[PDB]
């Protein structure tokens, strides 16, 4: 229930927040998918985060790994 | 209002250090972040519901900076020293004035987990296999280091007791430095040469420490001068092999993989751990990362023409190794791939009521969740399985 | 100082493009050099200011950054466009493909000079500069 | 993209123009909009004018509000003395009746009326919002680390003070200020009596040298001996005591400190990326090459 | 395994590593990047290489010494390289080599790293030389980044 902040000054709009994120992997990519909600989605060149109640994220740092040019900070401590 | 209760939670380095002044008297609980595993054996077990689990995967992978795997509320710690006696992997330490010191233990009110580690030093013969595959640096193997990766420890011959023999033609020395311009054993000293005598003369000396049956020096002899024997006798274990206590997780990997069956390690949680592939979203190895006993794998893929129309795996655990902490149940983002139920204890020291709610509520099965309650941000919140 | 060059891409440049080729974002983008910072401090180049950057087929003054990317020690780089081309040999090994990385260049500490926009470096090329 | 009306008073323009030109690129590279004032003046300056006369105060720094009222935008400042003046008759103006009164009847030889319609700010103080361009946003823009260098931050008196009259809360030791320092990556370090003022206000630069700059000394020992290597500041007004008062301190006493000077607005353009020449920092008396040495 | 050889699909390609590449989970790679071995070759540190899981930080111009040296590894007696080659070192050669060798379909991408250096063209075809040869053993498909 941790809460990911993206620096929108440097993101490209890479989209590999969005695929590697493995709670937005579980609509498509789950047998029975469970939950249908999703953290990131690139509108208008940028990862925006539907997150906003910091409800869905588990720390992983799968999209923190991922982005090519680090523009994700994940914070480990309450919001 | 008053001061003197001064709280303070500092980061110093890769310790967190939570503490309570008083003029005098202070109380340090002390958390060795490179230690600690995400497991909530500490949140589960407090007494007083402070130790909260934070950012497991990205703390334990180092892709956070600005937290550690669990917060603790110094304000609400009463600084019994539960959580240090009940964490498997001893990554949390109480000093109350400068030393680690626990006053719950020293007047035996309560009860220590039983890793009940040994080796059996008649049975172990050096090996290398315990300290390779245990997980957690705690395997002492106290052996003096032969010529393989250094300097003789004592010597290649004399890693074995055997018994060699060597011996000369004074007759045919023709006094080359042949014989020790090889061996290490072999010495040749030419004592000075004087037109006295107008020959070369010295002693070809032949130490023990340096040996081996090699033989090559009697035929790179080119007068045939030199013999040699050898055999062992019985058993050599040079050194000792035994476990540290404090840092054990009963994995029994090594007692597993042990040659002698020398080791005896117990493991301190009993129950089952069972994990549905056919939802884990694929690319999320954090649960193979912050596996402590690297239980987890990630199946191999199969070559083509040998699939045999059966696609894969995605995740799997080995109940083998599994010693039912809990970390991949704490770092999984998904919603139910795993679950993890603990039976029983295996504790020395007797019990106490204290104890008897720990089991309780260390013995509830639980499983992960997606979407949470949004009031607790900043933590992590399981399913309670019926 | 023979300082090996490469010309490469970079977003914020394609961004830039697509913004306009005759805009602040274009010039801003391109007109920057990427060296090593050991090069940096060995030359005397202090971090974000002018500098003359002259092969044996033209002549620049960039701006010189030290970049994300790490160039090893003896490398430099400029974000591809006008400028870029205004200093790459032309020299195609008769194959079409104008040396665009890996020429030789020398580089010149040059403060207190303007940089020149990609108008003025083109259209002054060519002769037309009527502004 | 938040639009500021950008106020830009007499020092920053016309002695340290690198002040207001990275004032402008850095808060267009952050999300704010800096827009020229058409046609203001000195906000009358509050000590030198001030002590002459309240009511020519009132009535100056209600104009400049006004301009910036037709424009129908809110004042960004970049000058604690200029905060006070305007952001203070703004305030003023905006509850006292009879000085309304008074103020208007003034402004009416001009065809200018004043009805209090706008906002002031301070742009350290936009940076520091963070429903405006927040610490994170500061963060997020630097491109250039300044890191390893010891920065010393001066407050001012005009901005926090007095805290019955203000709303940046404790002014007895603030941290905002330097946790803006610390975004750029630099290090703030604290010194003795960092709350001092400078020395320059009120008038006594002008009237007193000798006494201002007792007041600024004190200051420079104890930024020495803290171990800055530069002093950032808010207000154009400490930067010309900062800065000329050393020379003068070399010259009048016998002390060398050769600290650079920089207001924050450069200091976040060298963070960003400017250049020194486009900041403009050989026309500072103190020379700012050592600090440059050390964050470039 | 999947091999960026002189391009930079972060800056040039911005979601191809999204789309086609590295993160998508495909059919056969269900696990999805976790068992994709992403080795990127250029001078610069690029973000290319930041994601990597390899970088083959080689001399500007060297590529062709690089494909040859990969090449006498591949056909087998790799043990006559000499003790670097490019400025890259001779065991992590046989250590890229040995995956591109276990690798069940390997695929490289190649850009301005080898079509404006030195001998154009002869980089190109020496690495569709090196495609060939692995498709001997396992299978390798080269792919030129076209830009527009
Ligand atoms: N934002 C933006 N995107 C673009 C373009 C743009 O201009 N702006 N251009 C588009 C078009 S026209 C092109 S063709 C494509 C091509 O773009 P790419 O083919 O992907 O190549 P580059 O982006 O130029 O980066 C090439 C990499 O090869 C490295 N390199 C340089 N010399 C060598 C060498 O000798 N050996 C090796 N191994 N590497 C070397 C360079 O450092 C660089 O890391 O991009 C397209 N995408
Ligand atoms: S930390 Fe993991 S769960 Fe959270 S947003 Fe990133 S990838 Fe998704
Ligand atoms: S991966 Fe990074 S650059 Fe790409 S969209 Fe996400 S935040 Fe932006
Ligand atoms: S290892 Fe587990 S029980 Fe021990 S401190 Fe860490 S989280 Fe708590
Ligand atoms: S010392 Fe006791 S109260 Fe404090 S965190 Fe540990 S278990 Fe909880
Ligand atoms: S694995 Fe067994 S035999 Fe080998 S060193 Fe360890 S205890 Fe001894
Ligand atoms: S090599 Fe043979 S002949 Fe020469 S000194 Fe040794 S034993 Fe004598
Ligand atoms: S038998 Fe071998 S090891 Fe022994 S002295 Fe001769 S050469 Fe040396
Ligand atoms: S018993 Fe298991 S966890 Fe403990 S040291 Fe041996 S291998 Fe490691
Ligand atoms: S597999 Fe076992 S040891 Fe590993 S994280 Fe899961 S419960 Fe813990
Ligand atoms: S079990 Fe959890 S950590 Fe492992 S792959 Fe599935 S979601 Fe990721």
């Amino acid at each position: 229930a941790f809460a990911v902040h993206v620096n929108m000054e440097r993101c490209t709009g890479c989209n590999n927040c969005v695929v590697a994120c493995p709670v937005n992997a579980l609509e498509l990519n789950t047998v029975n998918p469970s939950s249908t909600d999703k953290i990131y989605k690139v509108i208008n060149g940028d990862a925006v985060i539907l997150d906003v109640k910091h409800e869905l994220c588990a720390g992983c740092g799968i999209c923190v790994d991922a982005c090519p040019y680090d523009v994700i900070q994940l914070s480990g401590q309450p919001p | 209002s008053t001061l003197f209760p001064k709280y303070s939670k500092t980061t110093d380095g890769s310790k967190v250090i939570m503490e309570q002044r008083l003029l005098q008297q202070v109380n340090n609980l002390i958390l060795d972040n490179d230690i600690c595993t995400g497991c909530g054996i500490c949140s589960e077990v407090c007494p007083e519901e402070a130790i909260s689990v934070g950012a497991v995967g990205g703390v334990r992978r180092g892709l956070v900076d600005d937290a550690a795997s669990i917060h603790v509320d110094e304000t609400k710690c009463s600084y019994c020293g539960v959580c240090v006696i009940m964490c498997p992997f001893s990554a949390l330490a109480l000093k109350v004035d400068g030393e680690e010191r626990l006053p719950i233990l020293e007047k035996e009110g309560f009860p220590t987990y039983d890793k009940g580690t040994a080796i059996d030093q008649d049975k172990c013969v050096r090996c290398n296999i315990c300290d390779d595959v245990c997980p957690r640096d705690a395997i002492d193997r106290d052996v003096p280091l032969f010529e393989g990766e250094d300097k003789e420890g004592l010597a290649k011959g004399q890693a074995v007791e055997l018994k060699i023999e060597f011996k000369v033609d004074d007759e045919k020395c023709t006094k080359c430095g042949i014989c020790g311009n090889l061996c290490e054993a072999i010495n040749v000293l030419h004592k000075p040469f004087s037109p006295e005598i107008g020959k070369v003369e010295g002693e070809v000396i032949w130490d023990e420490a340096y040996c081996d049956g090699c033989n090559v020096c009697a035929e790179a002899c080119p007068s045939e001068a030199i013999k040699v024997t050898r055999t062992v006798v019985g058993q050599k274990k040079l050194g000792n092999v035994n476990i540290i206590d404090e840092d054990c997780c009963t994995c029994r990997w090594c007692a597993i993989n042990c040659p002698t069956e020398a080791i005896t390690v117990n493991k301190i949680f009993e129950g089952e751990i069972t994990f549905h592939a056919e939802k884990c979203p694929g690319g999320c190895s954090t649960c193979v990362d912050v596996c402590p006993a690297n239980a987890i794998y990630l199946p191999t893929p199969k070559p083509a023409k040998d699939m045999k129309g059966q696609i894969e795996a995605k995740i799997a655990v080995n109940k083998d190794f599994c010693i039912l902490c809990g970390a991949c149940v704490n770092a999984c983002p998904g919603e139910d791939i795993i679950y993890l139920r603990r039976d029983s204890v295996k504790i020395k020291g007797k019990e106490t009521d204290l104890f008897k709610k720990i089991k309780e509520k260390l013995f509830t099965p639980r499983t992960s969740k997606v979407k949470e309650q949004p009031s607790l941000a900043g933590s992590v919140e399981l399913k309670a399985v019926s | 100082k023979t300082l090996n060059m490469i010309t490469q891409r970079a977003v914020e440049e394609g961004i830039a493009m697509e913004i306009g080729k005759t805009s602040r974002q274009y010039f801003d983008a391109c007109s920057i050099i990427e060296m090593n910072e050991q090069d940096m401090k060995e030359l005397g180049i202090m971090k974000n200011t002018n500098v003359r950057v002259k092969s044996e087929s033209g002549e620049v003054v960039v701006k010189a950054v030290v970049g994300r990317q790490t160039c090893y020690p003896g490398l430099c780089h400029i974000r591809q466009g006008v400028w870029a081309n205004q200093v790459v040999p032309p020299r195609t090994q008769s194959t079409g493909a104008p040396q665009y990385s890996g020429f030789p260049v020398t580089v010149e500490p040059v403060p207190n000079e303007r940089l020149k926009t990609a108008l003025e470096l083109v259209q002054g090329a060519v002769g037309m500069w009527k502004g | 993209m938040h639009e500021y009306a950008f106020f830009l008073g007499c020092i920053a323009p016309n002695r340290y123009p690198g002040c207001e030109a990275s004032a402008i690129k850095t808060s267009e590279k952050v999300g704010i909009k800096l827009l020229p004032l058409k046609g203001a003046s000195c906000c009358p300056a509050p000590g030198a004018f001030g002590s002459i006369d309240l009511n020519v105060w009132y009535a100056m720094a209600a104009r400049n509000l006004v301009l910036a009222e037709e424009m129908k935008k809110d004042i960004a400042l970049i000058c604690n003395g200029c905060y006070k003046s305007i952001w203070e008759v703004n305030h003023i103006l905006k509850h006292n009746d009879e000085l309304r009164d008074n103020v208007n009847e003034v402004l009416a030889e001009i065809d200018m009326q004043f009805k209090g319609t706008i906002d002031v700010w301070h742009l350290a103080e936009l940076y520091y919002d963070d429903k405006v361009c927040g610490v994170q946003k500061i963060k997020d823009s630097v491109t250039t680390p300044l890191s390893g260098a010891k920065v010393a931050a001066h407050y001012g008196c005009h901005l926090m003070k007095p805290k019955k009259e203000r709303h940046f809360g404790d002014t007895e030791n603030p941290m905002w200020f330097e946790e803006l320092i610390g975004a750029l990556g630099a290090e703030p370090i604290q010194y003795r009596n960092k709350m001092q003022c400078c020395g320059a206000g009120g008038g006594v630069r002008g009237y007193d040298i000798v006494h201002a700059l007792d007041i600024t000394n004190e200051k420079l020992i104890n930024i020495q001996e803290a171990g800055a290597d530069a002093i950032t500041e808010l207000c154009p007004f400490c930067q010309l005591q900062f800065d000329r008062g050393q020379i003068e301190i070399k010259e009048k006493f016998g002390d060398v400190y050769n600290i650079p000077v920089l207001h924050y607005n450069e200091l976040l353009g060298l963070a960003q990326g400017m250049s020194p020449q486009d900041l403009a920092l050989d026309l500072h008396a103190i020379d700012c090459t050592p600090f440059l040495q050390k964050v470039l | 395994v999947i091999v960026y050889w002189g391009s930079n699909p972060a800056h040039a390609h911005p979601r191809h590593m999204s789309r086609y590449s590295i993160f998508p989970r495909g059919f056969f790679t269900g696990k999805g990047q976790k068992k994709r071995t992403v080795i990127v070759i250029d001078p610069r540190f690029t973000d290319t290489a930041n994601v990597a899981d390899y970088h083959l930080q080689v001399k500007q111009g060297h590529d062709y010494e690089l494909f040859n040296a990969f090449r006498m590894v591949i056909h087998g007696h790799g043990k006559d390289l000499p003790d670097e080659v490019a400025g890259i070192k001779k065991e992590t050669i046989l250590e890229v080599a040995e995956i591109m060798k276990n690798a069940r379909f390997g695929t490289t991408f190649f850009g301005m790293g080898l079509t404006h250096t030195d001998g154009r063209n002869h980089n190109i075809d020496i690495a569709i030389s090196l495609t060939r040869d692995l498709n001997k053993i396992s299978k390798w498909t080269i792919m030129a980044m076209r830009g527009h």
